């Protein structure tokens, strides 16, 4: 989270950290959807051009953490995988579209002030929310900063980072890129004319992007994270994946499936 | 989906407060006022 | 790095 703030506790109960065994590394974020499930970018753990295939028995879902490194004992909660359901339809030659995955652990989880699951739009709340200028929040343990040759300090959060960030209206989004952009994927980031600057980044893959619903108090998860070009450059934003869109695909997983 | 009470944090909205920057979200819908 | 983790957590 590239010009962030750090957050506090309890502030994003659902923030789950998919956790690489193998070398012991941070892949991505995540969210607790359900007490079982757990929603992730398809990226993290599909990527041909780069040899990423992880199976359920390479990783974890580390539930509860603020520390990107520490240990939290007797607060976070670390749990096993049974499946990987990813997008049938997941796009990885050109644009990552339908970029999407729902894990399922192996046991549940329970709920402590630290973990809480997040709530799943309707076409309703989606309708009112999703609009151009409202801001959503992102938070995660990804890089501070766009790999840079030059730039000084070797950087990465000390504890889970937060910055919200304004929706952009879809037609200045598709003119900032050359990449095909797409109905499952929206974008977010300040523009040239309002100056400010912060972003998602390197790490941040697979986090939720949140709303707040003022109708019933309640968050709700608008969107992934999912790509870019650079980081917190100008004239450029961030894509999240349109999790509404994809909403039929979740359920169609969820209902009857791993229950 | 196991959840009956999502988006509701145990350390705010369940205790009725508000952090650093939720106010500036819930203006963002045009405005605060 | 990260913190070593508990053992059982790779079964
Ligand atoms: C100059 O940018 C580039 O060359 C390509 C453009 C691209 C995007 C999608 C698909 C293919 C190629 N960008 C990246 O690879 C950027 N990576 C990303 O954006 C990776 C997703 C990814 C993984 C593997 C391969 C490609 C893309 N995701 C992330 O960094 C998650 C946060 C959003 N990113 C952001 N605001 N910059 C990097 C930060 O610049």
């Amino acid at each position: 989270i590239v010009e962030g703030s750090d957050a506090e506790i309890g502030m994003s109960p659902w923030q789950v950290m998919l956790f690489r065994k193998s070398p012991q590394e941070l892949l991505c974020g995540a969210s607790l959807i359900s007490d079982r499930w757990v929603l992730t970018a398809a990226h993290c753990l599909l990527y041909p051009p780069w040899d990423k295939n992880f199976t359920e028995n390479d990783l974890l879902v580390r539930i509860g953490k603020h520390s990107r490194t520490r240990y939290e004992r007797n607060i976070e909660k670390i749990s096993m995988l049974e499946k990987i359901y990813i997008h049938p339809r997941y796009n990885w030659r050109e644009n990552l579209d339908r970029d999407i995955a729902l894990m399922k652990l192996k046991k549940p989880v329970a709920f402590s002030d630290y973990i809480h699951p997040v709530c799943l739009p309707d076409r309703e709340t989606a309708a009112s929310l999703l609009q151009a200028g409202y801001k959503g929040r992102v938070t995660g343990w990804g890089n501070l900063k766009e790999t840079w040759t030059a730039n000084v300090g070797k950087g990465q959060p000390s504890v889970l980072q937060v910055v919200n960030l304004p929706i952009v209206e879809r037609p200045v989004c598709k003119d900032s890129t050359r990449i095909r952009i797409t109905d499952n994927m929206f974008c977010a980031g300040y523009k040239p004319d309002e100056g400010k600057r912060g972003d998602a980044c390197e790490g941040d893959s697979g986090g939720p992007f949140v709303m707040k619903s003022p109708f019933n108090n309640r968050w709700y998860q608008m969107g992934i994270v999912s790509w870019g070009e650079g980081c917190d450059r100008d004239g450029k934003y961030g894509f999240y994946t349109h999790v509404f869109r994809l909403k039929k695909w979740i359920q169609k997983v969820i209902d009857q499936f791993g229950e | 989906s196991g959840e009956a009470d999502c988006g509701l944090r145990p350390l705010f909205e369940k205790k009725s407060l508000e952090d650093k920057t939720e106010r500036e979200l819930l203006e963002s819908y045009i405005d605060g006022r | 790095d990260f913190e070593e983790i508990p053992e059982e957590y790779l079964q």
